[PDB]
Formats: structure tokens, sequence, C-alpha cells
RNA sequence: GGUUUGAUAGAAACGGGAUGUAAGCACCAAGGCAACGAGGUGUUCAGUCCGCGUUUACUAACCAUUCGUUCCUUUCACUU
RNA sequence: CCCUAACUGGAGUCCGGUGAAGCUUACAUUCUAGUGCACAGUCUAGAGACCUCUAGGGGGAAGUGAAGACCCCGUGGAGC
RNA sequence: UGUUCGGGUCGAAGCAGGGCUGUGAAGUCCUGUGGACCGUUCACAAACGAAAAUCCUGGUAAUAGUAGCAGCAAAGCAGGGUGAGACUCCCUGCCGCCGAAGGGGCCAGGUUUCCUCGGCAAUGUUCGUCAGCCGAGGGUUAGUCGGUCCUAAGACGUACCGUAAUUCGAGUACGCCGAAAGGGAAACAGGUUAAUAUUCCUGUACCAUUUAGCGUUUAGUCUGACGUCUCAGGGCAAGCCGAGCGGCGUCGUCGCGCCGUCUAAGCAGCGAACCCCGUGGAGAGCCGUAAUGGCGAGAAGCGGGCGAAUCUGUAAUGGCACAAGUCGGCUUCACCCCGGGACCCGUGAAAAGGACAGCUAAAUGUCCGUACCGAGAACUGACACAGGUGCCCCUAGCUGAAAAGGCUAAGGCGUGUCGGAGUAAUUCAGUUAAGGGAAUUCGGCAAAUUAGCUCCGUAACUUCGGGAUAAGGAGUGCCUGCUGUGUAGACAGCAGGUCGCAGUGACCAGGGGGCUCUAACUGUCUAAUACCAACAUAGGAGAUUGCAAACCCGUAAGGGCUAG
RNA sequence: UGGAGGACCGUAAACGGUAUUGAUCUGCAAAUCAUUCGUGUGACCUGCGUCUCGUAGUGAAAUGCUAAUCUAACCCGGCA
RNA sequence: UUAUGCUAUCAGGUGGAUGGCUCGGCUCAAGAGCUUAUGAAGGACGUGCCAAGCUGCGAUAAGCCCGGGGUAGGUGCAUGGAGCCAAUGAACCCGGGAUUUCCGAAUGGGACCUCUCCGUAGUGAUCAUUCAUGAUCGGGAACGCUCCGAAUUGAAA
């Protein structure tokens, strides 16, 4: 058994359903919190510096 | 906001006239219930049961099986499905 | 026999109906202008964003 | 002819019987293809042109034929044992068997007033460790030893 | 190489070979009250088979076809 | 293995359909020797060489894959 | 761009070729095409000039009509259709593959692939009239199946507290979630469609809650509710045998072979073991089981109570060509009931729900899923992928210990989606090979040998357990007739006859032994070059710590070890 | 008689992956296939659920594994 | 009639460069500058006669009503068939309203379930108060304020 083409057959179950605040599909299952909002985690939105560049 | 948006005419959903039986297309947020009391005010004939079904279209199809013998008749000459 | 809730199906719903050409006559007043959409998609591809 | 595979689908699911088993009428091609429905399927079937072949099963008699001889004690010698004496018949079987068989012998005797309980009970105690083979030596030594309460 | 002025390949028969005595029938068979019975003997050096030969035109090697004319031209040695 | 032979099925060979990829500055029918950054099909001097196609296995193209992983260097890193 | 002078549908820019000028950068002109803008003087600015960066984007070659369309399942042929067109689609027959999986049921996942009709530009390793493709339309019906409810490992929320602060953090208190394979209130048979069916229809039922009438608590227990191994008894699906009855096959001779001969829940009844109660009186001991065992602290025996799976009766009219439809026997797993024993430095979940006070009537029982694939083509791996997810749970006859392998049913298929042809070398995988038998090679690598079962017999050494299937040998088929054990299935054994080169006749199935090194052993390991002597292990030894501890995490609140 | 064992043989049940240094190596496959092999009543295999993670987790310890990435992952940002 | 070929041109194919145009983009300047529990932004699903995407709207669903402008056609990007609307003045633009499913600060409990459970009909949490009522919660291109706070790199280390 291997690492490539032989183990990515059991993918048949998810790990992030889609969230309810965004309709994206990044609500963790296991954490219940959204990594591209961030529901279930604050009442804000999830919104970084690093995701866009320095202004200057 | 009707729980009714017009009976369900296919070759099986007349296949229920003979039964008694009319098919509508509802409201998806509907009850049994409330399909039930709706159809009940808008033609006055009284309801047994009601079988309801969601389809892949994104629709809900209720099954009204009527009490009084020819209701479901009477509704379709009204309406003209027939 | 994948068992959904009601919201699931509903999304499925869409996606099954979303997944269908473009009519004759929308080609016909565009003047062949406009002949597709990116939704056009197989059941046997990319799964769907769906659940 | 149009695509009769429908139509064989159809009378497969009429007669409850494989796919392959339909026997379609190659001269009644036509009325074969005009079967839309699970009403002219059942039509057709009763009228003879759509019926489902018969089953072909496993023939038994030269079985049969084998084991009435095996029955017989033949056809069982050491060439046709494959299996370990053990598998063949299991030992605990036969030592059930065996101790049944002699506790029930020893109870009817008990139970007949031929054997009291002094030796009744040294019988049976003789039979749990086996002294005796079977049925036949339990008595043979009984008879020989002449445990029994002859009148 | 042969092509009807023919034995080139095939069939039929025979010769020469391979295996080992076919099926059915008759008798015998250790026995079994019988029914049956592995099997033995006779018909039977049988039966089956031959990408080998001979005899044999019985069928098929027939019917054609194209090059050896630059190709149209009357740049012609033509034939309406 | 001495020492290979015969046979079977799938490839290959031939045919119909479908149908990519990798090397490639250019030319290129080569062979010898010399010269040249000291390992040349292209230079120099000779010798051979009519062209095209098919099959073959791999002598050569210092064949292709790839900014060498061995050695050194870098006032380059990481881990310990 | 400022400014001067201008060209253009009587044809601007651009594009292909060519003449002329210039050392040249380049300019201008001509031919063809084109259909709307384009230059120049004097000055000024720049996202201002490509031949190259294994440069970047696009288009496109040579290789080349070549490799692949083969290896793990070598599958198609005749006749008749449809069609403009047929190896490839449909029917029939013949010949075949799987047949403990390539069949049947479904989880996750897919998401319409399901079903009918019409097409073949693309997809399909060929073509194709075919299709999981293209286009159009249709399809999923629940009080009883699941979710829902319960709690588990464990999450999440509020408050407190901490933090510079939080969307961040351990604990506590109160909540709430957490299983489509744990627990769990109840439905079955037949019919019907193109696709739905314990859901719709026919028949016969059952469960829950609330309302009303009739009365009561026993209210604290029991059940839910428990591991591994082994085994007895009882039942039953599936399977098998004999008689009768009804069809099909075979029929050169025979009289066999196959199929069927069906009957659900619900309701009523009996109840095997275990347990309990009333009697009873057992020792120079008695009663039992497969086995352990039981007994004056009361056995056997006799009664009684509680008490299963299934079975019987009804449901009795449903379907069966309204064709029979009636009977007996054997066996029965891996399924259900019930009981015993053994093991643990493993002790093998909790809660909802359910029983003990219910009986009758009526009404109500919302919401979600329900199609189809579940895999050599419907999932995942870029794919119609030889992998993985799933061999997760079931699987009939013969041989046989067997679910092994071989041959056949049912069922699914000829799509592990290219064909013809039979003519080299070479190649992948096999069969056989005289005489020799490791002379090959780093090395017996590969291949070969042996192989099942019964019986005889079995060495060094050893931790006394083993080595051991050691080694070395014999027998084995078929037919005739019997014996013994067992209740029975079946098992074991004997006598005689007989065929062949060969009787575990195929399939299946160890070659054996000796001397060293190393590690005790079973186990673990570089997924994708290292299955080792490495790692772990039991065993041995050492150290810290008396619990507000030793050791460790956190900035803190507070925590792991520790329900110690 | 009994039915103990990190017991034995053994499957194309399941798990593992020895040798052929075979096939394949622009593959069926970014490690699969065939034959040959090890475990197969337990330190067993496995479904589903849940938890432990980046100077951190997990590791019967190879610097192995932590989504084809590991002597410090991946995404964006410091970064031109 | 010399094939396979070579070079130059020409015609055609494949192709989409150059030229021309452009409702887009970028940069600079000038104004104006908050919104949200009276439920936002954002999202899911629905929504058209034939309607798949985007856009708009929300079961009154490419819309409804009222005051002003405009006035002859309208029926979105997107001048198709058939209808409908409009001289009772539409379409369109400005202003004011109505409707505004589910989630989302999301707020009656619950989320691998954008739906689901209880209905005793919902003010969830923290707060102020006369306990009538009220505040905060989210979003906003950057800017503003407070606090926490690296390394590459330069010094040719
Ligand atoms: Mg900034
Ligand atoms: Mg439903
Ligand atoms: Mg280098
Ligand atoms: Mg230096
Ligand atoms: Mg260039
Ligand atoms: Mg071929
Ligand atoms: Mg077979
Ligand atoms: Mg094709
Ligand atoms: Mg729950
Ligand atoms: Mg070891
Ligand atoms: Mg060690
Ligand atoms: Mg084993
Ligand atoms: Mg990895
Ligand atoms: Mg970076
Ligand atoms: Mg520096
Ligand atoms: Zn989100």
């Amino acid at each position: 058994m291997s690492k490539g083409t032989s183990s990515m057959g059991k993918r048949q179950k998810r790990t992030h359903a889609k969230c309810r605040r965004c309709g994206s599909v990044s609500f963790n299952v296991h954490t219940k919190q959204c990594t591209s909002c961030g529901f279930g985690k604050t009442s804000r939105m999830r919104t970084y510096k690093w995701q866009a560049k320095c202004k200057y | 906001m009707s729980s009714i948006n017009y009976p369900f005419v296919t070759e099986k959903a007349m296949m229920l006239l003979d039964e008694n039986k009319l098919q509508f297309i509802v409201d998806t947020r509907s009850n049994k219930k409330q399909i039930l009391e709706d159809v009940e005010k808008m033609y006055g004939f009284k309801v047994k049961s009601v079988r309801t079904m969601t389809t892949m279209k994104g629709m809900k199809k209720a099954v009204l099986a009527f009490e009084e013998p020819e209701a479901a008749h009477e509704i379709a000459t009204r309406i003209g499905l027939m | 026999m994948s068992h959904n809730m009601k919201g699931q199906k509903k999304r499925l719903a869409k996606a099954h109906k979303q997944n269908t050409r473009v009519p004759v006559w929308v080609i016909v007043k565009t003047n062949r202008k406009v002949v597709s959409h990116p939704r056009r998609r197989h059941w046997r591809r990319r799964s769907l964003d769906v659940k | 002819m149009s695509d009769l595979s429908n139509q064989r689908k159809l009378a497969s699911k009429v007669l409850g019987c494989g796919l392959d088993r339909v026997w379609l009428n190659p001269e009644a091609s036509e009325e074969i293809a005009s079967a839309i429905t699970r009403e002219d399927i059942r039509g057709l079937i009763e009228e003879g042109t759509i019926k489902a072949k018969p089953v072909k099963g496993v023939s038994r008699g030269r079985a049969r034929a084998l084991a009435a001889k095996r029955k017989y004690g033949h056809c069982k010698g050491h060439g046709s044992r494959k299996g370990k004496k053990g598998a063949r018949t299991p030992k605990k079987e036969q030592w059930i068997k065996k101790i049944r068989a002699l506790r029930r012998r020893l109870k009817e005797l008990r139970a007949d007033g031929a054997l009291d309980k002094s030796v009744y009970c040294r019988l049976y105690r003789k039979a749990k460790g086996g002294e005796y083979r079977s049925v036949s030596h339990l008595n043979s030594h009984l008879e020989s030893e002449k445990l029994l309460k002859k009148e």
C-alpha cells in the first residue's frame, strides 16, 4: 500500500461542511468554526492584514 | 402565503383521478396540516390524508385523498384538468 | 443512498437544474453571441461543492 | 426490429425471472415490439409469445447413485479420505454418543430393578471412567460378572 | 511453378502410416434369493485418424485485365 | 549449465479503423588520419558514396531524461 | 504633446513582393489587398527599438499515420431484423466467463447517472443505428423502515476567573449537542407502474399521545444492560431423500432428469432449561452432566408455581395457466432460544424507554430521507484508472475437512469496449526435452522435486514444554458381499474379484537433513529502493518522591500523572 | 474425558509486503500487476465517532508519519 | 513525365499577430462621508409564458402603491414566437411608503442538519434605571486612537 493513488480512495468523508454565514465550504466539522469567515468562533468576520499586501 | 400552487398533472398524476386522489404542487415550506386546511378552505371538500413528497426540481407534490366520493373529479372539472 | 436533510437536497436540486443548456431562443435573440454559461457540468467530473 | 431489450427487461420483471430466461418469439418480433406496458407483456405472456425458459438445474442422479453406494459403505476407502481423522468424525461427538448410550442402558437397568443402587453407582462411575466400549460391552461384562439381580 | 494441348491444390477410392481391438449384441464373471455386477472373451491386427503418395478432370486453375500508346492533337502518319 | 531444440497463448511482422509523446541552431550518404580547449559526420588531406522504402538488434551521434547528489568555493543556509 | 505645413472613400493605416536613394539605421516609390484614418517643419517627453534569459503567453511542426488500443477474465459464430450505412444494436439458436464473486442487500459518497422517446458534431481506446453521452419529458407518496428520542468517547454555549486584550485559555456550576452499524413502542402477505413501494391499493392487524367514562399504586425494584474462549439441549431458514399428482427435456436403446406440489404478521393455546415453594428422608455412600459437579447448612423421588425459541389452530382467500396444490423422513449451519464451565495484575458503558392498574369509545400521529449506482463504467485516485473505499453483510448442487481449487444452477454477462491474417526474426507468460546433474553463478537466483489421509517409526539437543509432519517407510481406485458404534445422520473396519504405465490418477497439496553467526520467542519498522542482527518485549537493576510529594504543562487562571 | 495457549497448518476472508532484483517503467498505477511469501484467537484486523499539531503532535524510534510535502508541514504576509 | 526531393515565388487551408476602433482600467484633483436588534452587510434557496448564467426582487418575489419630472411607446445584460402593459399617462429617473422566506450581530433551545424542536407566542448575553423603558453587540476602501510586537536585511561576518 502507498501514499499516492492507493490511499486516496479513502476520501469518502468530509472535514468541512458548507457554512451558514457565508455559504462557503469551510465550516470545520470538528472545531465548529468556518475557516473563511470565522462563524462559530466570533461574531465579527475574520479578516487579517496578511490576507492582502502591505499598501506601500 | 398560500400553500397551494396548482394541481400537478402528468400521466401518473392523472392515474389517481379514478382513485379519488388529486396531486398538487404546494409550497415547500408547508406541512400536511396546512395543506389539508388550505385545500378544505379553497374548495370545501373534506380531506382524509396527505401524501407529500419533495422532488429534485425543488418543489413539493402533495396527494390529497378525499372522503366524499367524486370530489377529485369535481375539483378537476372546476379547475379544467379533465 | 446518502441521507440528506432538506437544505442539502434543495441545494442538489438547484445544482441539478442549473446543469442544463441555454434555451434556443436566447441564442437566436442574442445573434448567437450567448451560447453557454459557466454552470454547465457533468456528474462524472469535479464533484459538487454543495453539501 | 426496434430494441426489444426494454421489452425483455419488462418481461423479466413481470415473469419474475432472469433477463436471459426470457424466450421472446423470433417469429413474432413485431408483436413483442408492440408490448410497451406491463399489461401488454402480461397478454403476450398468457398467449405464449413471451415465456420464461426452464431452469437447467444441476442433475443429481449420479450423485444419488454415489450416495447409495456410500451408504452401503463403498466409495469411501483410504484413497477418498482427504480430511483429518477428527474432521470426518469429531472425538467429542463420539464420546457424547458412547457415554449417552451407556448411561441410558444403566438407567433402564436401574429402572426395571435388574440393577440396584450399590452396583448401579459403580457401573455409572465405570462408564464415566471409560471401562466400557459400547452398550454391548457393558452387557457382556454384566453377564460375565453377574451384576444383575437374577431371581 | 501450373493453368483444359492440364495432375497445380481439393474431394472419392486405394497404397503407406499413427494408435491399440470401437459401439451394439452373445456368453462368462467374484458374488447376490433376486434386480444388478467392475471386468474377461468373440464379432475385431478392430474402430478412429493422417498438415504423405498413386489412380482419377469429379469440382476449382474460368472470365477477364493492364504495360509494351507521353496525352491531347489533326505539336498529326491519321479514318468521318 | 554442457547446448540448445520443438511446441502453445499474447505481442511483433502484414492488413482495416482510431491515434499521442520525448531529443530538434542549421545542414547531414559516410570512413581513416591529422589539427583544433589535448575525444571531429561539417575543419585539412585522402578514400568511398546512385536514390527511395521495409525489417532487425542497438556500434556512434562524448544519444535522451537533469542548472551533479562526489570534490571545491560562497565572509549562503538548516538540523544536531 | 506644443507649434508650422498638410494627405485621405478619385481610397488612410496595416499586410506580401519588387524599384530607387542612403556607408547604414531607415526613408520614399510601384504592384496586389484593404475599408478609415494618417503624416510633416521647429522643439519636447517616454510604459521608446530584441536574436538569445533551460526567458513568458499563444499557435504549430518533425518524431508519425509511429507507440498504445495485447500480458491480470485469450469470445465469439449462423440465420433473421432494423438501418442510407452493421464484427460491434435487437431476437433466436449454438459456444462461452463469473458462479463464497464479476450474483443479492445496503453505509459513506455521487446527485438524476434512474425510466420513455429522439439523435450521433464531441465523449466511448475501433465503428456504432448502441450508450452511465447529447436533447426533451417523467419518476421518489410512511404512525409501523430509518432519522427524530437517549446517552458514550468527546465537543459546544452562558456565567465566574485569567489575559495588555480578544474571536484566546484550564477548571468549576448550569445547560446543550454527540451514533442512519450502541440503546430503541408498533406491519405483515399479495397486487399495481415505464420508473415508487413493509410507504400507494386489497385483506388482516398492531403501537403511541391526548379527551371522556369506569378504579387503583406494588414505588421500589426489575429490564434496557453488557467482555473473551469453549460446550450441551431445543427450534428453524437453506439443503437433501421416498410415495402420489401436474408440466418441460430426453427418447439410436433405456426410463430416467428438471421444475412445482405454496400460506405472512396478528390473535388463542401448550411450554425445555434455570429458579422458587410444599413434602421427603441419603452414607461400609448415593444422584447427575459433554465436562466441571450436588448433598443433613438436607441428595434422590413426588407434587405445584414462574417460564423460551418454535409448533399447532385461525387469519381462508391471496397469488399458481382457476395444473396439481396432498403427504412422510433426514439434516440444519455461520440464525434464534436456553443453560453450564473456564480466564483475567484485562472486570468488559451510560441514559432515555419499558413491566408491575388497567378496560371501552373517538380523534390525532407534524418534519426530513425514500429514485438510481454502491463499484474491473455511476464513490475516490486528473480518466469508462488492473489501486483503494467493500469482501461490509448474505450466497445453491457434486467432489472434498472446507466458504480451498475444479465443474455446474440461479443471477449477472460475451464491455476486465478494436478487429482481420496465419508469413519471419525478436519478445511477455507457459509445456516438453535425450545423456550429464550445479560443471552455471557473487550465491542453487529462477525452475524442478515432495505434497492429502491412515498406519508403522522417528535422532542430536532441550528451558522437559519441545524438536516432530523430524528423518525413513507401507497402503489408497473400481466392483460384489458384509460387520461394528451411534437413537440417527454418518463414522470405522473386513473378505473376495478386477482394470490401468499411473488409484490424494485431474484440481489441491511440506523437499529433507547437518554445522555456525546473530536476536530469546509472538510482535514493530524507513507508506514510495533497507522486514534486518535494528525497535519493542517479559526478566534484571538503579534513581526521585510520604501526596500541598517526585516529574511535567501554563503568562495566568488553573492543570496532566490522578476517580492514582 | 477436558478444551489452555501473544500455540501450529491454512485460503485471492482480513492484514502485511519476502524473492523473482520478473512484468510495467512517456505504466492499469506519480509504486500497480503476476508467481512466491509472513501473521491469520490476538501486543489481532477493521467500519463509524471523537481527541492530540508546527520548534508543536504522534512515533514498538526510521529523523518515520502529520493530506503525493518533513533534520521543522501547508496557506498568506514581512518579500520586489 | 526524374520518383522521394531541394530552394524561391504564387494560390488555398490552419492561425490570430500587426493595423484601426473601444461602453473598460489606472493615476491625480474636488466634493461628501457612517450604517446596524424599527433586524444591516454578506450568504443559502426561491423568483421570468417559453429563462440556463449574471443582475434585480422576496411567497405582493426582473415586482406593488403614492407626490414630482418625462411623454409614446415599454416588456434588464439579450430589438426571438405569442401575449401583456400604456392617453385612467406606463416604461424610465428623484423623493416617500408597502412587501421583505431561512441563516447571518442572529438574539426562545439546537446545529457536519442554512433547516429543525418546543410552543406556555419568545427582551440571548452584559448593563443603567423611577424597574415605565433604554444602551452595547455586526459591517465600513483606507484614515484615527490605545496596547502588544518579530525576522529577513544593513554594518560587505
Ligand atoms: Mg498596511
Ligand atoms: Mg415522507
Ligand atoms: Mg551547477
Ligand atoms: Mg571572502
Ligand atoms: Mg522572439
Ligand atoms: Mg491483433
Ligand atoms: Mg466456472
Ligand atoms: Mg468513435
Ligand atoms: Mg442526540
Ligand atoms: Mg527477533
Ligand atoms: Mg533491542
Ligand atoms: Mg498461518
Ligand atoms: Mg505525505
Ligand atoms: Mg514569501
Ligand atoms: Mg550584514
Ligand atoms: Zn463561513
